[PDB]
RNA sequence: UAAGCCCAAUUAGUGAUUGCCCAUUAUUCCUUUGGUAAGGGCGGAAACAAAUGGAGAAAGUGUAGCCCUUCCGAUGUAGAUGUGGCCUGGAGGUUAGGACGAAGCUUAUGGCGUGAGCCUAAGAUGGACCGGCCUCUAGUGCAGAUCUUGGUUGGCGUA
RNA sequence: UGCAAGGCCGGAAAGAAAAGAAUUAGAGGCACCAAGUGGGCCUUCUUCGGUAAGCGGAGCAGGCGAUGCGGAAUGAACCGC
RNA sequence: UGAAAUGAGCGGAGUAUUUGAGCUGCGCACGGCGCGCCGCACGCACUGGUUUCUUCUCCGUGAUGCUCCAUGUUGGCGAUGGAAAUGGGGUGCCCCCACCCGUCUUGAAACACGGACCAAGGAGUCAAACAGACGCGCAAGGGAGGAGAUAUGGUUGCCAGUACUUCUCUCGUACUGAAAGGGAGAUGCAAAAUGCAUCUGUGGUGUGCACACGUCAAAUCCGUUUGAUUUGCCCAACACC
């Protein structure tokens, strides 16, 4: 024998195939698989591995945070390159708290019909990941964003509400009920807002 | 033990295993034992006086 | 009936199964809140001219590369 | 489906993964929310702090359709706006109106930056909306 | 608009034409070449396809879709019949001009239907003599009209 | 026990250097069934038919100090029966 | 038809696996089942007990499913069937299905005399 | 007769196959000069150690011989029953097998290191012969973490891609004489893997010193490991 | 004149440093299986009828695994999970079989699978229905609960 | 212009020499959802009560429980593995 | 059994090249005596010389094979038979192994409990509330439900299905306070107890995919790839404000 103690513990669990019924993931995984091990770049490779991701950890992105990105960008950036194709392998929801925004090029899984008129409207165009295999093969020029998770109501319950310095919101449907005893000093006691870690 | 793997490992076996066949010939093993004992000994005096 | 009152045998092992894991470094969660209060009111109106002069920095910054 | 449970695996296990020292029986802690200050106590206390007690006063026959009240905010108003409208609206001219009641909506918040001046006909308004909407070109006016 | 790699997604794991018999995938496919159940096999789905089929005496026939009229199924087929004695290279020659990669399997077919043939004639003879010498109480014989 | 290794003692035999000199000698052991089934030249030699049968063996290697031997019989292994019976060890494949 | 030759069948464990004293009792069928009693002396593994199948005995896939005459079993039912196996002749066999009758069984074995493809229960006095 | 891009493939390949064969006579040429500089290095260090023995006894003193640098390990006890202190210094020697062998450095932080786990291994101080045998019949690499065999002098050179280490006498150079390079040698193998001793041992139980064989033997461990290589 | 105790050896003051026997250990070879697995190939190279070199080559989690090369691990109660993993009654599809004999039943009927099981053969059995595959569904798998019901049974030609 | 704090701009960096002067089958951090378990027992050293116990109670660490295999004739825990 | 034999081994050449061992030069190391004298077992450098004996050394075949399978010799048996083989199955025998299952238990082969046989039956189910993982649709909006309308005012039945609709309802886009009640953008200018201006914009800082500029290292079939790093922007996140 030998003495491997532990040796389990190392081994990380990686998902190599997807668990979407949708066939023309299916394609895209097979595009992109291919794009991933007969090219060098960087982009492919991590592109493939989004697709196999589930919903949950393909989170949408707004059109706002798209453009906001883009012009942080946009300066530092010579006028005589074009501005990079925003790649998102998600969905792309419209945003109505800005309503004036910059041609751009955006490639994504799947867009809003709100965020596609607003898209084009503005001048830029839908992009789809076929598409984008044949303008940028190897990734080159190209804006790889994710969409935002922090915020998410399941997120915002996870842990224990009960233990000092956790914020977290309890499982109650009642808003009311679950207010008194451990929430109020003057009930008992009130669970302390801040520890230090 | 192969001599084919030996040879490619180390291209300069076949020279190393030539003087190992010279040591082990008899009469060059017995003059090499009477002139190194010669020689040592008359070292071995000289030092000493 | 009598059963073991107490005992700590296996609870190392228990504990290095997955490891003890070591301390979070020194320079993340070094919040300050609970700190002697006449340094830490000092500290911000530092901090606050500090993040003026990075906005204006980096308005220099874009329109020097405008420049060129 | 029945075919798809942890029954189906467990045929031949026996114990059908409760043990063979615990075992799986009727009620070992309760029927509920038995004993939530008595042996039951740590996670009621670390999961739902505030459960026990009182607070508060009473309000006897409550009804919401009295306290009917839904806020929209300034930067969204654009959702409630016809498209051919908001292109047309601009500071100094012709503005679109905006009736919120009519919407579905009680008062003007004021959250944000305003995306396009118009006309908002509101019952009520926060003192920073109706600031913010009047330096945009826009105005409030008080409906009931 | 649906292309075969969509299509071949859609009806890999269930079709008319899949046979999972005792564990092993064949197919029924009469454009199928071989009677793998591979998307190259495929004639019946691929855009191009040709299969080698067997013809009236020793003739070969060769069935080619070219690709312009899949959406007119009575035409999407076209036989070309070669004379007995046409070598086998020959016929992988014609499958090539539609289907490259099917060259290989296609002179193997164009081998094995001219041996078929051979052993069919040789098979229906011995037949032939065994009956001669055998007495039938009945013999259908189907009306002319 | 392990079957498919057999211990055979041959006289005068008695030494590891002895036995040494019979690794990779033939070894029959025979006996007798009930009925006469088909053997070597049973056509060529029809005198060869008999209820007499053999079963063919190596020698593979020697066991322990004296003299015994080990050896491993083509494909199954010698019944147990065979054991305290006679055993031949012929001289070939001769090395001499 | 000849079959494709292969390496040697190596067939690691002939003997079955049986269920644990099923002899003892005519309720119980020898199909295996797994020990699950906690002093069992076949799940403890113990010297003079019955094995009990894991993963080494699996055969080799080289020559995994092929039957002593050196093809594939293929079910087949009538004659159109035989039509899947004409190129891979060598490697497949037809096997009739039970419940096939004599009157259909007559054509499909006068069929595959002449495609010249092996029929594991077919005809035994046809190919000789 | 032959599409483009299998034309375009052929020359590549053909001037692949000729680049391919002039590394080979490169790296013959290279392993043979290096082993020859080596043989004679050895030959000569031995030579000179026993003219300065020699001088010293004829004048009535005594030669100190330097300190061995280097010692190969062997662990001789099975995996069951080890204390947890045992347990991670046979874990950080790589011996977590019955034995298995390695090189170490004979310094202060790993000579303490050995006392601690002295029931469990026996060792010594490597001979050539010894450390070449290691290397030539039993020596593996880890090449893309895969425990692969040393069959040819390419291998040696594109794991290590160091200059001082090619071919393996450079490989056996750098851990007899302790080199500069000996960490990124030995780390580089994968930890040896020995039969056990032909002949059996003496007691596993006991010291070496006592009639065991868990101690340290000075240059005797030759001997044990010569009956297991 | 130990086959006892203490000590010490390995064919013995000869000429140098492995007496011998037993493992689910070690080394090594073959096969399986699973990886935090590591790599290659996959644009059919060209040519080739039968009577008289062959076959395959799927861009792929998982199958009879797309094929080939390479390395490492493999026991396990309670327990978790996975399985183009097995089996049963029904439903939507699809494709078949049956009076030249369906279901059921019988077996020194063999074959296949590591297995759950699948399939064939025979009936000197039966007499009318039923198989495969994809999906759907559930009163879906028995050796024991002083388990339920029916039948049988040694005790016993005994008390 | 000194101390304290937060930054900015530069410089230098055997990336840690030499003196025995580390080693690693050395991917670190972050989560979520849950099961069984919550009668233990035996040994090595330490050790409390008891005359003592195959007695009761602890510390460290191995082990049995959950595990066979090769040995001590026989033995859950000893030896080897 | 040569279906790519990579060979010090096969094939071509050549009659030599260079490994040691002896003997040796100069200088330096080393040893001994105390400035340079003696010694030097023959270490380093000149890859020193010498050739006395001791060795063989020099070239050579890519896959235009993606994969699997397929090619000796000598006898015996087998020339179509109630047969010769190999495999499987059955029964006995021999030598070795080998405590009775299920269960509770620290501990079961137990003088611990349930266990005569067979057949058929026999135990994590349905509903509701919530949560997490995964699949799917839409998305700052999502979706009913009840009901109605008509294909259907029709048809034994299929059709209790399918197709269509909703100024509503509900969950969210806003949260806080016991309540009365209030209610969240950025930058700039400035310090008004509701301050002004502008609206293409991550509030700031540190760490941070890809991408873009370079810059090194290694390997290249010289087309590149594969690692590291600088700078810019930093997505998702994390930590301080
Ligand atoms: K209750
Ligand atoms: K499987
Ligand atoms: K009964
Ligand atoms: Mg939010
Ligand atoms: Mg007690
Ligand atoms: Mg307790
Ligand atoms: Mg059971
Ligand atoms: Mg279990
Ligand atoms: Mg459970
Ligand atoms: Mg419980
Ligand atoms: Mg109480
Ligand atoms: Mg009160
Ligand atoms: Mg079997
Ligand atoms: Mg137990
Ligand atoms: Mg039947
Ligand atoms: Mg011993
Ligand atoms: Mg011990
Ligand atoms: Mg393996
Ligand atoms: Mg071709
Ligand atoms: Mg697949
Ligand atoms: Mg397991
Ligand atoms: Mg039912
Ligand atoms: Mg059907
Ligand atoms: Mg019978
Ligand atoms: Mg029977
Ligand atoms: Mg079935
Ligand atoms: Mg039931
Ligand atoms: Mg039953
Ligand atoms: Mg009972
Ligand atoms: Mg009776
Ligand atoms: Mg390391
Ligand atoms: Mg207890
Ligand atoms: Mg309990
Ligand atoms: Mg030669
Ligand atoms: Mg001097
Ligand atoms: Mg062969
Ligand atoms: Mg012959
Ligand atoms: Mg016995
Ligand atoms: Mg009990
Ligand atoms: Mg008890
Ligand atoms: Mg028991
Ligand atoms: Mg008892
Ligand atoms: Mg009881
Ligand atoms: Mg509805
Ligand atoms: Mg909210
Ligand atoms: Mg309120
Ligand atoms: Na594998
Ligand atoms: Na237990």
């Amino acid at each position: 024998g030998v003495d491997l103690t532990g040796i389990s513990k190392k081994s990380r669990v990686i998902r190599h195939h997807t668990y979407s019924t949708n066939p023309y993931i299916k394609l895209l995984i097979k595009l992109y698989k291919f794009l991933a091990k007969r090219t060098s770049s960087g982009f492919n490779k991590v592109v493939y591995q989004r697709l196999i991701k589930s919903r949950s950890n393909r989170a949408p992105i707004s059109l706002s945070r798209i453009a906001v990105v883009m012009k942080r960008k946009a300066v530092f950036t010579a006028k005589s390159k074009a501005a990079p194709i925003a790649v998102v392998v998600g969905d792309v929801l419209d945003d109505v708290r800005m309503a004036r925004i910059p041609a751009m090029r955006v490639c994504a899984l799947r867009f809003s019909k709100s965020a596609r008129q607003s898209i084009v409207a503005a001048g830029g165009e839908c992009l789809t990941f076929d598409q984008l295999a044949m303008i940028a093969p190897t990734g080159k020029n190209t804006y790889l964003l994710r969409g935002r998770k922090s915020g998410r109501e399941s997120v915002r319950h996870f842990g224990a509400s009960g233990v000092p310095g956790s914020h977290s919101k309890p499982y109650a449907t009642n808003r009311g009920k679950e207010t008194k005893r451990g929430r109020r000093t003057g009930r008992s006691y009130k669970r302390k807002a801040f520890r230090h870690v | 033990k192969n001599r084919r793997l030996r040879l490619r490992l180390n291209p300069y076996v076949k020279r190393e295993t030539a003087a190992a066949k010279g040591m082990r010939n008899v009469a060059n093993r017995d003059a090499r034992r009477k002139a190194k004992l010669a020689r040592v000994t008359k070292a071995k005096k000289a030092a000493t006086k | 009936a009598k059963s073991k009152n107490h005992t700590n045998h296996n609870q190392s092992s228990k504990n290095h199964r997955n490891g003890i894991k070591g301390p979070v470094p020194l320079h993340l969660h070094n919040s300050k809140r609970g700190s002697w209060l006449p340094a830490l009111v000092n500290a911000r109106r530092v901090r606050k001219h500090n993040q003026k002069a990075a906005l204006k920095k980096r308005r220099e910054r874009i329109a020097a590369f405008a420049a060129k | 489906p029945t075919r798809f449970k942890k029954c189906r695996h467990q045929r031949g296990s026996t114990f059908c993964g409760y043990g063979r020292v615990g075992k799986h029986r009727k009620h070992e802690s309760g029927r509920g929310n038995a004993g939530g200050m008595h042996h039951h106590r740590i996670n009621f206390d670390k999961y739902h702090p505030g459960y026990f007690g009182k607070l508060g006063m009473d309000h006897y026959h409550r009804k919401k359709n009295p306290m009917w009240k839904p806020t929209i905010n300034l930067n969204n108003l654009s959702r409630l706006i016809a498209a051919e409208e908001a292109a047309k609206a601009a500071k100094g001219g012709t503005l679109p109106v905006v009736d919120l009641q009519s919407s579905g909506y009680a008062k003007l918040l004021g959250n944000g930056h305003i995306q396009v001046p118009c006309i908002v006909k509101a019952r009520y308004v926060s003192k920073l909306a109706d600031k913010k909407i009047r330096k945009a070109g826009g105005a409030v006016v008080l409906q009931a | 608009s649906h292309s075969v790699d969509l299509q071949w997604v859609l009806v890999r794991q269930n079709s008319r034409f899949l046979q999972k018999r005792g564990g092993i995938r064949m197919s029924n496919d009469p454009f199928n070449n071989n009677g793998n159940w591979t998307k190259r096999h495929c004639g019946f789905l691929n855009e191009k396809a040709a299969v080698v089929k067997p013809a009236k005496g020793g003739a070969i026939c060769v069935t080619v879709k070219d690709g312009s009229s899949n959406n007119k199924p009575r035409q999407t087929y076209k036989k070309t019949v070669h004379a007995a004695g046409v070598r086998a290279s020959d016929v992988s020659r014609a499958v090539a001009a539609v289907r490259p990669d099917l060259a290989d399997v296609s002179f193997r077919r164009a081998r094995r239907m001219a041996c078929i043939a051979s052993r069919t004639a040789k098979v229906a003879a011995a037949r032939k003599a065994r009956s001669e010498k055998i007495k039938f109480s009945r013999k259908s014989a189907r009306a002319k009209r | 026990q392990t079957k498919q290794t057999a211990l055979v003692r041959v006289e005068n035999v008695n030494t590891r250097e002895d036995a040494t000199w019979y690794v990779g000698k033939r070894v029959c052991y025979v006996y007798h069934g009930k009925k006469v089934k088909r053997c070597v030249r049973w056509s060529k030699a029809p005198a060869r038919r008999s209820t007499t049968r053999a079963l063919w063996g190596r020698v593979t290697r020697p066991h322990g100090n004296a003299g015994m031997m080990r050896v491993k019989f083509n494909g199954a292994s010698v019944p147990a029966s065979a054991i305290g019976r006679r055993i031949r060890v012929y001289l070939y494949p001769s090395q001499i | 038809v000849k079959p494709t030759v292969s390496k040697a069948i190596v067939k690691k464990r002939t003997k079955r696996f049986t269920r644990h004293r099923y002899e003892l009792f005519p309720q119980l069928s020898s199909s295996w089942r797994k020990p699950r009693g906690e002093d069992s002396p076949v799940r403890r593994r113990y010297k003079g007990q019955k094995a009990m199948p894991n993963k080494g005995y699996g055969s080799d896939r080289a020559t995994k499913y092929i039957t002593p005459s050196g093809f594939r079993n293929f079910p087949i039912n009538n004659v159109e069937d035989l039509y899947m196996l004409v190129m891979q002749n060598r490697k497949y066999a037809g096997v009739i299905s039970h419940t096939v009758g004599a009157r259909k069984r007559k054509a499909i074995v006068r069929k595959a005399m002449e495609l010249d493809v092996r029929l594991a229960n077919g005809n035994a006095k046809l190919r000789k | 007769k032959r599409a483009a891009f299998k034309q375009q493939q052929t020359e590549s390949f053909k001037k692949a196959v000729v680049a391919r064969k002039a590394a080979k006579a490169a790296l013959k040429k290279t392993a043979y000069l290096r082993a020859r500089k080596y043989s004679r290095e050895y030959r000569g260090a031995e030579k000179k150690l026993v003219t300065l023995r020699r001088q010293a006894a004829s004048h009535g003193n005594y030669y100190l011989e330097a300190k061995p640098k280097v010692a190969v390990v062997t662990r001789i006890r099975g995996i069951a029953k080890v204390n947890p202190k045992q347990r991670k210094i046979l874990q950080l020697l790589r011996l977590r097998q019955i034995f298995n062998t390695v090189f170490v450095k004979m310094n202060k932080p790993m000579e303490n290191m050995l006392r601690a786990v002295e029931p469990y291994i026996a060792y010594g101080y490597p001979s050539l012969a010894t450390v070449r045998a290691m290397v030539y019949k039993r020596g593996y690499l880890k090449i893309n973490g895969q425990r692969v065999k040393i069959t040819d002098n390419q291998m040696i050179k594109d794991k290590y891609n160091n200059v001082d280490i090619v071919c393996a006498e450079d490989m056996v150079n750098q851990i007899y004489t302790c080199g500069k390079h000996f960490r990124t040698v030995t780390h580089g193998m994968w930890p040896f893997k020995l039969a056990p001793p032909a002949g059996g041992m003496r007691q596993k139980r006991r010291h070496f010193v006592e009639g065991g064989d868990y101690g340290n033997r000075d240059t005797l461990i030759n001997r044990f490991l010569a009956r297991m290589i």
